[PDB]
C-alpha cells in the first residue's frame, strides 16, 4: 500500500489473508471433509466501503 | 532434604487468605451429539493414476513371413577331368 495518497493521485493496494480451517499443514485439527456433493460450503466476505 | 536449623527453627504452614473455593472447581463440559455431515461420494477423480509404472521401455516384436521362395539359375562348375 502507498504510505500517502496525494491530492489527485491514485494508489493500488494488495493484501493477502489466510483463512484457516486446519491448525497447520501437519495438524489437521479443524479440517473439513468436503467430499459431499449435495452439501455446499459458504465463505462470506465483507469488504470496505 | 533440608537440614533443620536448631537455633532458628520454624513451624508448619499457617492459614492464609484463599482463592474463593468454588472458583477453583470446574464444570464438567457437557458434550452434545455430532455428525460427520453430508452424503459421501463413492469415488474421486484422482489427479494421479493408482497403478504401477515402468522404469525402462522394452522393445516388442511381432513375427512376419518372407514370401514364396523361388528357384535360381546357378553358374555351374566345370567337369573334373583331372584339372581341378
Amino acid at each position: 500500500a502507498p504510505a500517502t495518497i496525494a491530492a489527485g493521485a491514485t494508489g493500488e493496494l494488495t493484501m493477502y489473508y489466510w483463512v484457516p480451517l486446519a491448525y497447520s499443514e501437519t495438524d489437521l485439527t479443524g479440517a473439513v471433509l468436503a467430499n459431499v456433493p449435495q452439501s455446499k460450503q459458504r465463505l462470506k466476505l465483507e469488504f470496505a466501503n | 532434604m533440608a537440614l533443620i536449623n536448631p537455633q532458628f527453627p520454624y513451624a508448619g504452614p499457617v492459614p492464609i487468605p484463599g482463592p474463593a473455593p468454588t472458583e477453583t472447581m470446574p464444570l464438567l463440559n457437557y458434550r452434545v451429539e455430532g455428525r460427520i455431515a453430508g452424503i459421501q461420494q463413492a469415488r474421486q477423480f484422482m489427479p494421479f493414476l493408482q497403478g504401477p509404472h515402468r522404469e525402462v521401455a522394452e522393445q516388442t516384436y511381432y513375427a512376419i513371413g518372407t514370401g514364396i521362395q523361388m528357384g535360381q539359375t546357378f553358374n555351374q562348375p566345370l567337369i573334373n577331368t583331372q584339372e581341378g
